[PDB]
């Protein structure tokens, strides 16, 4: 039925945001960000302010 | 002159007092609905005997098996909606709290209060503050006289706190015979009977309704040849309350707690329980209880299995396979785009009109007070002009107005609900509006709610009810930089509200919501579970926040007043893109960025305004932008099964111990002591 | 007056990284106003 | 010095992205 | 995508109602039975529009030409610049987001460039004269058209600026059942390029035939000279007649042709009125589509105007049919109580509606 | 170029600002002072 | 350093047991004394004045 | 005063300066009332723009004297009110988290 | 022609194009 279908799209949903919210992250969304421990050169070609 | 002064003085403040803020009504004068009651306490607090005692006194009739909401005529004018909450869940909770307008809190005497009693109060004071009589139940526990009146003098201070100052709450003395004393149970019908109400923003604003029975239509014939499976028919019959729900049938509902369908045929009923005055005037005109799903006479219908006990230019506009054309010539007997109206030329219009004739003839106390004399004289226009063509109005240009009896049959019903359904748990619609079917994100300013004990985190699962619909969804909590920006917050600051901003259906502006943590009541725990409230200000569909990142580097040569910093870029190419650019270092003095240095590849050239030193750090402060995650996943409470025990989201630190991992905490970010020995120069 | 006392928080003060420890001591605003109240004393003695 | 090929093509693609952006 | 309509007909109509309402719309076959099918420019323009005005709106045309699913944002507005391609001028620019206005969430300050004045569609002065006050009775109270540069046809550069700031939560409900006491008689006659002679002698004719009338005419002399006066030569009039007491207007207004003669231009544009006037009842025969949609969306109630048999035509037909369309409204037509005169008051009830874009 | 258009920008928004926030002050001052310095002179005299 | 991550991770076991190990046995819950004196954000205060 | 009473209702009208960035400013606790005895508009302090972000819009004040006695540094002369209670509930109460807000 | 010439505008209608010993 309709109701266990979609409760099933909202689960694989769910481990997304789940190990997504555990895991390491970006390092623009850290602060302090030294040249050495962020990729290279993507300061170049990404924008901000 | 000094007494009449003095009491000059006291009428003054008398008089303004007694006034208020204007208000509409929108809830009628005819056949005004039944005034829904909801009786709200702890688990064993005692809610069935007293509604079963109060039911019996009110209408002669006793009872078994109460379940589902019991309608009763009580007074000449008044008909009330005993309906019980089983206060286990809190989404019965929260949405007999939105619907409500008399909840009488039953607490114990014995311990005073609980949480379930704090949350329903919370819940009520944010969504709308309903009336709210007290009455004090297991009074008869108490052993000493003195020790009575001590807790029953505490219990009542502790509640005017939380309620208006003037909810007189009773106390019932005890069970004689699993019904309560005739002579209190008299009283608390008399205090619900004088009691005078007021009406709330969201009922005024929607038309919603509360289920009062519940008949499924699909053939058996089809069940049997698709298998259970398939989204059936639902019949739901019941009164109205709150605004004229339009007839035009194809609007869109929110049934609270199962999801957002639309209505497939509506068509009203003459109710089963009448007034007194629409008992006389249409009985001579043509010359007491209702509770179906529960018990009455002796008999309660199952789903189907009854148990016993033992025993014109109107139509010719709106007449749509007409043309226009021929419209006007019966009437009697073209493009828009364009704007100047056909006329005719200009000679026969001149000759026309050689004259004026037809033209000649056409040419030639306080403030309160003054506006709710306007909105009445608005309200009784509404009336007379319905009063001209009464029918054809009465069904179609008003709805269906609050207060008649209305059978409702939505499409696509999903099996589990027709499945699981027990009528412990009410079902309410509400009627939507044009906004709030739409989807962008909301932006509110919430706090944590003051009672918890935990703060709340960003991108951190919040259950939220915000107008009829409950669902879960993920916040981000922002400042502004003293209005400048939208910064992006990692917490909520713990006694102040902050902005928030959360992908989940649109609401209006303006409007009150309060946000749980966890729902299921497997995982309560003494502790208290409302964790913010706010209100939503405005709606847009993408709003940019920013997370300030600064990029640290570090200086590897100093002149007098220019210094050559290293590793805060990694190519040439970058640091052209950021040079001319501000710097500043950790000790506040500044400077900006000017050549790249060529020979090695990541320095640069910047130049201070002081001599920096080797112990410094220069950084750069820059916005990143960040963005909001379109989670939203409706809460539905009754298509599962075990009816509490919704498990949504789970949270971050409840998800590091299920995974087993730890906290990541880098070492040097936490802070130290610091003992600076005093310095001498040369 | 009309201020919270977790308004009035007391917010620490950090300190140098690990890996640069060796240039001990990160100077803050207010060894800095030390540093340079000095240098500018001597000039103005020295320009005398 | 295919090293320097590395080099310049990395040069060209980070030009066709900014230049593009 | 949902909700299907036919045909070009009032297509600007039937989108501004889209957008107001919320609801998803599909027009189809859009002059597809023609030998140049497809959907004209000057469309595809205004629907340009509507996206600058507009957030988090949808529109995807058909790549033939025919079918185009809008499917409504918010409004957001605020400022920004047009560029009307030279086929309709400002007016038919303006009118709909004039129907737009003060339900946004900021200010809107337009800016128009092209021609700006046209036969067909309606004028700066039109619109300044007798479309604001339906608004500024509705309870919309700061409204204003300036005119930094005046163009004509067919060359334009012509500049407008709108500006709309009253942002009321909803129009007040209207109530006008008496026919109106019509009082002065006022007007604009303006010239792009052309003689000052002949402007007035466009006010000899205007003059020529108000003539009988006791009441006082005044008609203004605008003539655009140097530098803001734009490209093209043109001359044209407008005239107005204005109720004090209640502040309601009637106008008329027209162009001079390549070639025309000032003098029958303004006997033309005083018959015009003095006809319109006759027909009228308390609204213009075009003003009415603006008081029908507002009286439609303004508050849950009961709200009444006066209306004329002359008035009741096949384009109010179409008009009540749309509105029937998208909103589900019924409108109800009592007739009026004097035997002397034949009017109808329609009455509609609002709905319930708000600004759900604002801020607090 | 996006510097002059960055500085440009950011100046222009600061100026407004000011002068928008000295007219609120403005206002309030003139209109409220004239409505309490008359109440006051009322009042010396009963 | 498995070590080290199994000793911070049975330390916050144990903490937690040491937390969660407020449960009352009975089923229904109780008011804080938070909730129950309903006093908030008041600066520290002197017993030489409680007397 | 603003009648013979010592205290007026009102209903908030809007808000002055809410992008004044100063926090803490008198602009920025300034609020804008409309009595509901006279219909007439005037403007209220409120204390500290904490409690300014509890008075939310259309919210039945009760304004009161403000009564300060000597020119402060940076004050707005002119306002003569100050908000004490909203919707019932008491500004102060609300602030130190006794009570919460009916709607 | 005088009308025309006139300052009616930039006095009045500038309104008109836009609103002892
Ligand atoms: N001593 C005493 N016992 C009571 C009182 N009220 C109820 N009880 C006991 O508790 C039960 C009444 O509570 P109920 O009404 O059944 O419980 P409820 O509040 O309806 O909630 P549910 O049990 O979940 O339906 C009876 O079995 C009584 O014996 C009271 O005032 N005094």
């Amino acid at each position: 039925s309709s109701f266990e279908k979609q409760q099933i799209e909202i689960r694989k949903q769910i481990e997304q945001l789940e190990n997504e919210a555990v895991a390491e992250k970006k390092w623009s969304l850290k602060g302090e960000v030294k040249a050495k421990d962020r990729p290279e050169d993507a300061l170049l070609t990404e924008e901000l302010e | 002159p000094g007494k009449m002064a003095r009491t000059m003085q006291r009428s003054s403040d008398v008089n303004e007092r007694k006034l208020h803020v204007p208000m509409v009504d929108r809830t009628p004068e005819d056949d005004p609905p039944p005034f829904i009651v909801a009786v709200v306490g702890p688990p064993g607090t005692g809610k069935t005997t007293l509604i079963r005692s109060l039911v019996r006194r009110m209408t002669k009739s006793t009872l078994n098996d109460i379940q589902g909401p019991i309608t009763v005529v009580s007074g000449k004018h008044r008909r009330l909606t005993f309906l019980e909450c089983p206060a286990d869940d809190l989404n019965a909770m929260i949405d007999i709290a939105k619907i409500a307008d008399l909840v009488l809190l039953l607490i114990d005497g014995n311990f005073g209060f609980e949480m379930e009693t704090m949350e329903f109060l919370n819940i009520a004071q944010h969504h709308g503050m309903p009336r709210v009589l007290g009455v004090a139940t297991h009074l008869d526990l108490f052993k000493s006289q003195s020790t009575l009146r001590a807790s029953k003098k505490r219990l009542k201070h502790r509640f005017w706190t939380e309620v208006y100052q003037g909810a007189k709450l009773f106390y019932l003395s005890g069970v004689i015979n699993g019904r309560y004393p005739d002579r209190e149970i008299l009283n608390l019908s008399r205090f619900i009977s004088v009691m005078k109400f007021r009406p709330l923003k969201w009922r005024n604003e929607h038309p919603y309704m509360l289920a009062d029975r519940f008949t499924d239509l699909t053939h058996p014939e089809l069940i049997e040849t698709q298998g259970l499976q398939i989204d059936r028919k639902v019949a739901i019959y019941g009164y109205l309350h709150g605004t004229p729900l339009p007839s035009a049938p194809g609007t869109r509902v929110h049934i609270a707690g199962v999801g957002d369908f639309s209505v497939a045929q509506i068509e009203k009923l003459p109710d089963p329980c009448p007034t007194p005055f629409y008992q006389q005037k249409l009985d001579d005109f043509e010359r007491l209880i209702y509770a179906p799903m529960s018990d009455v006479g002796g008999v309660l219908m199952d789903k189907d299995a009854v148990y016993i006990d033992i025993g014109n230019i109107g139509k010719l506009i709106y007449m749509d396979n007409i043309s226009p054309e021929e419209c006007i010539r019966r009437w009697r007997g073209v493009d828009l785009e364009k704007f100047v109206p056909y006329f005719d030329t200009f000679e026969k219009l001149a000759k026309k009109w050689k004259s004026v004739d037809a033209i000649k003839e056409r040419f030639l106390d306080t403030w309160y007070e003054l506006q709710k004399a306007k909105i009445s004289k608005q309200l009784e226009i509404n009336n007379i002009e319905y009063q001209e063509m009464t029918p054809e109005q009465r069904q179609r240009i008003e709805g269906f107005k609050a207060g008649s009896y209305v059978r409702i049959v939505f499409e696509k019903v999903p099996m589990e609900f027709v499945k699981n359904f027990n009528p412990k748990f009410p079902i309410v619609m509400g009627g939507l509006l044009p906004t709030e079917i739409k989807f962008g994100i909301v932006k509110a300013r919430l706090r944590r709610h003051r009672w918890h004990k935990k703060i709340l985190k960003t991108n951190d699962p919040l259950v939220l009810s915000l107008g009829w619909r409950r669902f879960q969804t993920l916040p981000i909590y922002t400042t502004t930089d003293s209005r400048t920006r939208t910064r992006m917050l990692k917490y909520t600051p713990e006694h102040t509200y902050c902005n928030a901003a959360f992908y989940g259906p649109l609401c209006s502006p303006n409007t009150p919501f309060c946000g749980v943590q966890i729902v299921a009541n497997s995982d309560t725990g003494n502790g208290f579970r409302i964790a913010a409230t706010g209100i939503v200000e405005e709606i847009d569909v993408n709003i940019e926040i920013v997370k300030k990142l600064k990029l640290v580097g570090f200086p590897y040569k100093i002149f007098k007043n220019t210094a050559f910093i290293k590793d805060m870029f990694s190519s040439a190419m970058e640091v052209a893109r950021f040079e001319g650019a501000q710097i500043k270092t950790v000790s506040g003095i500044r400077g900006e960025i000017k050549r790249a240095l060529s020979k090695p590849e990541g320095h640069y050239r910047a130049a201070f305004e002081d001599k920096i030193l080797m112990s410094d750090i220069v950084i750069l402060r820059s916005w990143y932008p960040v963005r909001v995650k379109k989670f939203y996943n409706p809460v539905t409470s009754l298509l599962l099964k075990e009816k509490t025990e919704w498990k949504g989201l789970r949270l971050t630190g409840q998800i590091r111990a299920a995974m087993n991992l730890e906290t990541p905490s880098n070492p040097d970010s936490a802070y130290h002591k610091i003992e600076r020995v005093e310095r001498h120069f040369n | 007056k009309l201020v919270h006392d977790v308004q009035k928080k007391q917010h620490r003060e950090r300190s140098q990284l690990t890996s640069r420890s060796r240039y001990g001591f990160l100077e803050k605003h207010k060894d800095y106003v030390k540093r340079a109240q000095d240098f500018h004393r001597k000039q103005s003695t020295l320009k005398v | 010095h295919t090293l320097a090929n590395n080099v310049e093509s990395k040069l060209r693609d980070d030009l066709e992205r900014l230049k593009k952006i | 995508k949902y909700t299907t309509f036919q045909g070009s007909q009032n297509f600007r109509l039937r989108i501004v109602l889209a957008t107001l309402s919320g609801k998803p719309i599909k027009i189809e076959k859009i002059r597809s039975g023609d030998l140049n099918p497809g959907l004209k420019d000057y469309e595809v323009s205004f629907l340009r529009l509507i996206e600058s005005v507009t957030n988090g709106s949808v529109i995807e045309i058909s790549y033939t030409g025919t079918t185009v699913i809008y499917r409504p944002g918010i409004i957001v507005g605020g400022a920004s610049t047009h560029i009307c391609p030279s086929s309709k001028p400002v007016g038919y620019f303006v009118e709909p987001m004039l129907y737009l206005a003060p339900f946004s969430k900021k200010k809107f300050s337009i800016l128009f460039k092209g021609i700006t004045a046209s036969h067909n569609d309606a004028g700066i002065e039109a619109i300044k004269w007798g479309l604001m006050p339906v608004m500024e009775k509705f309870g919309v109270r700061e409204c204003a058209l300036h005119t930094l540069k005046r163009g004509s046809p067919p060359l334009g550069g012509g500049e407008v600026h709108l500006v709309v700031d009253s942002l009321i939560a909803q129009p007040i409900t209207m109530h006008e059942i008496d026919r109106p006491i019509i009082s002065s008689i006022t007007g604009v006659a303006y010239s792009t390029r052309v003689s000052p002679s002949l402007v007035n002698r466009m006010i000899d004719g205007a003059k020529k035939v108000l003539k009988n009338l006791q009441c006082e005419v005044n008609i203004t002399a605008d003539v655009w000279r140097g530098e803001n006066s734009g490209k093209s030569p043109g001359w044209g009039i407008t005239l107005v007649a204005q109720s004090k007491q209640k502040g309601w207007s009637y106008f008329a207004e027209d162009i001079g042709d390549a070639g025309s003669i000032p003098e029958e231009l303004g006997e033309k544009v005083a018959c015009q009125l003095l006809e319109e006037i006759s027909k009228s009842a308390a609204v213009g025969r075009n003003q009415l589509p603006l008081a029908i949609v507002y009286m439609v969306i303004g508050k849950e109630d009961i709200g009444r105007l006066r209306i004329n048999k002359e008035q009741i035509d096949e384009r109010f037909i179409i008009l009540l049919r749309d509105i029937k369309k998208i909103f589900n409204t019924e409108v109800f037509l009592k007739p009026v109580d004097e035997a002397d005169n034949e009017d109808m008051i329609a009455t509609i009830k609002g709905i319930g509606f708000t600004n759900t874009s604002k801020k607090i | 170029f996006e510097a002059r258009q960055r500085i440009e920008e950011k100046n222009k928004e600061s100026s407004d600002y000011h002068a928008k926030m000295a007219h609120i002050v403005n206002t309030i001052n003139t209109e409220e002072g004239a409505e309490k310095n008359k109440y006051e002179r009322e009042r010396k005299l009963r | 350093k498995e070590a080290h991550k199994n000793a911070v991770i049975a330390a916050r076991e144990g903490k937690l047991a040491e937390l969660a190990e407020n449960v009352s046995g009975d089923g229904k819950r109780a008011i804080n004394y938070q909730i129950l004196k309903n006093k908030g954000l008041t600066p520290k205060r002197n017993k030489d004045n409680r007397n | 005063p603003f009648g013979g009473s010592s205290h007026a209702k009102g209903i908030v009208l809007e808000k002055l300066g809410i992008e004044s960035k100063q926090p803490n400013s008198a602009i920025r606790k300034c609020v804008r009332v409309q009595l509901i005895k006279n219909g007439k508009k005037v403007t209220a302090f409120v204390p500290n723009d904490g409690c300014l972000n509890f008075v939310d819009e259309n919210d039945e004040v009760l304004l009161a004297g403000f009564g300060r006695k000597g020119k402060a540094k940076g004050d707005i002369p002119g306002v003569r009110f100050k908000v004490v209670k909203v919707s019932g509930v008491s500004l102060l109460a609300l602030w130190k988290e006794k009570k919460e807000k009916p709607r | 022609g005088p009308s025309d010439v006139y300052v009616p505008p930039s006095k009045k209608t500038q309104k008109l194009l836009r609103s002892n010993l």
